[PDB]
């Protein structure tokens, strides 16, 4: 009910919490339908880059502890990703 | 269940016991990733207690998230650091067990009471790599960290 | 048969699927470099038990297929443990590696057909000996990285099907829990 | 379901048929591990019958527990001892299938009736490793073990 | 779920808007393989309409198969048959985009409303190879195929 009524949701997860992701926000699932319209120009700039780089990170995040011979392009996604995190 | 679920908000600290943990012989069968305390704050217990507590939970969450994967793809596919946290997490899982005075009729072990400083130090030390050379079982069902070094020698033969 | 279970099983198998798919492609790239490197090493190849496999598993019956034809040098970590050199298969075998092996001294190895198929003077003798070590070695990783690519392809597809089937089971259980819980409430309400 | 669950206590023998097994073409589709009998006792059936029965069920249960790994990784990742129980188990499964007179239209095979002694002997021999050389499919839809051997030779 | 399942019995088509497509800049962000029509039938629409759509589908589905063999061997190890379908598919993907009149303010481009016979014609010819000599980005954000010619000249 409350999910459909609201303009967006911040989803928290136990597993993120104990991994050290505190605050434990699932950034892949959380959404704000207002989005950019509610951000200042300076935040909007860098947040836009962060979003994309984190999305591209999420695609690959399971090759992290199982990646010896990944191409340098995806070691870069992994690295930028853990850092932004 | 409505009953337990409604009880949580009436509490300042919770200890959650798990049958999956008891089943393993880990007693007390406390879930390290589902027990919480209002005073688990660095400004209250100090940053050293807190940083160790959080570090122990991290290594257990990471292990928990590896368990099922390596249970299929094998231990060999892990990097020499992914398997380091596997050995360490399994020691820590064992060092959270402890023989209770009141449980002697069940364990066959004499009960132990462990001071806070020693608890902290013990886990600090396993986290820091200080006992990577001791076997897993040496950490099972003892009080202080010295009892695990003692036990390791006893096991050697 | 619990929503609790199903969700755990589903979590692991989604990641396995993702791993085995990345491993599939790591091997696909390694088989790529290895099949092209095989050309100037096959015609070159035309002119005690030695067991040639590698360190890494998950390539189906590469390691066990030579270990069966085995029963004494074992090149590859996996050959010593199932029955002597470490750190092979990972980096492509140089003629230099083949010399490091022959210096320490029938040859049994896997011969590459396709991605899907494989089957198991005193100054002159030393060069022709290393010419066989190298040949068996180049043939081997082509066969290993093909096999691993294939096996990891299959595991990925198997995980994917299991994901589909468990999701279906999940939703069937999900719907029945709602219905059962409601019917309990109704029966109680009605009985008053 | 309440109906079948309540019925179990009323029986001396239960034959539980499985759709999963049917869909593999095993007929009759009896679950070897879910069907039980109050007279499966060495003092009633004798110890040879009892022991072979228990041995079959063990290998089948052993195989069942290996089937998680088989589904993801396949046969290749198994040890040589586990590959053996798998291949014996799969032979036993097929040897438990049987052509029924009543089902000739559906099997395309003539119906068979197997004397109990030949039933014990057949499975005893499979368990003992006497037919590890024969292929699986030879044990499918036959009467006595002799027919699976003849079938094996016919498969050239 | 009963709610969607009850709804689907009444649906003659789906239009699937996709975030993947949107991030690739293809407006409208319609998934061309995921969206379906019940009346996509030679007995209802053209026998020519049907085969162009089926042909577009097969090539877009075939482009997807080759996408693993690209980030491994590079887009050169492909055969002349396989290079051709990549070049045509990508031109088709881009040809499926469209400038909308309703978004003239936010974008700046002029709006296009493509007649059905021109849509069918456009795609039929990219499949035929009657535009293989043209550059890939000539087909993006245009209406009829006549603007693919006009835009490919203005890039020279």
């Amino acid at each position: 009910n409350v999910i459909s009524i609201t303009d967006g949701q911040i989803f928290l997860e136990t597993e993120l919490f104990y991994k050290g992701i505190r605050p434990a926000i699932n950034v892949g699932l959380s959404v704000s339908r207002v989005g950019s319209a509610a951000q200042t120009r300076a935040m909007k700039q860098v947040a836009g880059t962060m979003k994309l780089e984190l999305a591209q990170y999420r695609e690959v995040a399971a090759f992290a502890q199982f990646g010896s011979d990944l191409d340098a392009a995806t070691q870069q996604l992994l690295s930028r990703g853990v850092r932004l995190t | 269940d409505p009953a337990p679920a409604t009880t949580f908000a009436h509490l300042d600290a919770t200890t959650v016991l798990s049958r999956a943990i008891a089943e393993l012989g880990i007693y007390p069968a406390v879930d390290p990733l589902d027990s919480t305390s209002r005073i688990m704050d660095p400004n209250i217990v100090g940053s050293e207690h807190y940083d160790v507590a959080r570090g122990v939970q991290k290594i257990l969450q990471d292990y928990k998230s590896l368990q099922d994967i390596i249970a299929i793809l094998g231990m060999d596919e892990l990097s020499e650091e992914d398997k380091l946290t596997v050995s360490r997490a399994r020691k820590i899982q064992r060092f959270l067990s402890q023989p209770f005075q009141v449980a002697e009729v069940f364990t066959g072990h004499l009960g132990k009471l462990v001071p806070l400083k020693e608890t902290i130090k013990g886990f600090q030390q396993i986290l820091a790599g200080e006992y990577d050379h001791l076997p897993e079982q040496a950490f099972y069902m003892v009080g202080p960290i010295e009892e695990a070094v003692a036990k390791a020698d006893k096991l050697a033969e | 048969a619990t929503l609790k279970d199903i969700t755990r099983r589903l979590k692991s198998i989604k990641n396995i699927q993702k791993i085995t798919k990345s491993m599939k492609m790591v091997a696909a790239a390694k088989y790529a470099r290895a099949e092209r490197e095989l050309k100037p090493a096959r015609v070159y190849g035309v002119g005690l038990i030695i067991g040639v496999s590698s360190d890494r598993g998950l390539c189906g019956a590469i390691h066990s297929s030579v270990a069966k034809q085995m029963k004494i040098i074992g090149v590859g970590d996996k050959i010593r443990s199932i029955l002597t050199f470490k750190e092979v298969g990972r980096r492509p075998p140089t003629f230099g590696d083949a010399s490091v092996i022959a210096l320490e001294l029938s040859i049994i190895f896997n011969r590459f057909r396709s991605v899907i198929s494989y089957k198991t003077l005193r100054n002159y003798q030393e060069y022709s000996l290393a010419n066989i070590i190298y040949y068996s070695l180049k043939e081997s990783t082509t066969s290993e990285q093909s096999a691993r690519m294939t096996a990891m392809d299959n595991a990925s597809k198997n995980a994917s099907e299991m994901i589909d089937k468990l999701t279906l089971t999940f939703n069937r259980t999900r719907q029945a829990v709602i219905t059962k819980e409601l019917i309990e409430i109704i029966s109680g309400a009605a009985a008053l």
